[PDB]
């Protein structure tokens, strides 16, 4: 119950949240980019044949 | 000569060439390959967040 101790403990928790939030943000952004790339590739493949 | 009139023989063109006229549809989708090429190179840039921090 030291005045510094229950502050050090909260300092421990106040950084894993930031780290995990960054990780989830990166995962979401990468998934969105991959989906967009797959969609554009399929669209181009479909688009060539009708022109020909 | 006498009562009958005489006319010169007519020369004839030896060959003819046939070049029929064709309708012009003027479709616009063809010769648009450049737009497809532009679609190919979208190049979305994403920078990892948290690696720097
Ligand atoms: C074949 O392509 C040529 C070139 O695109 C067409 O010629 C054009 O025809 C238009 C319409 O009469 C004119 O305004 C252009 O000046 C022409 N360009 C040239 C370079 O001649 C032609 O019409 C096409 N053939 C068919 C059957 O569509």
């Amino acid at each position: 119950n030291n005045n510094y101790s229950k502050l050090r403990s909260m300092g421990y928790a106040l950084t894993g949240a930031v780290q995990t939030l960054a990780q989830i943000s990166d995962i979401n952004d990468q998934n969105l980019q991959q989906g967009i790339y797959l969609l554009r590739d399929h669209i181009v493949t479909l688009m060539e044949a009708t022109l020909h | 000569c006498f009562g009958v009139t005489f006319k010169k023989p007519l020369v004839a063109e030896e060959k003819t060439s046939l070049e029929p006229q064709l309708p012009h549809l003027q479709l616009r989708l063809p010769h648009l390959v450049g737009i497809i090429a532009k679609i190919k190179g979208i190049k979305i840039e994403v920078t990892s967040s948290g690696e720097s921090i």
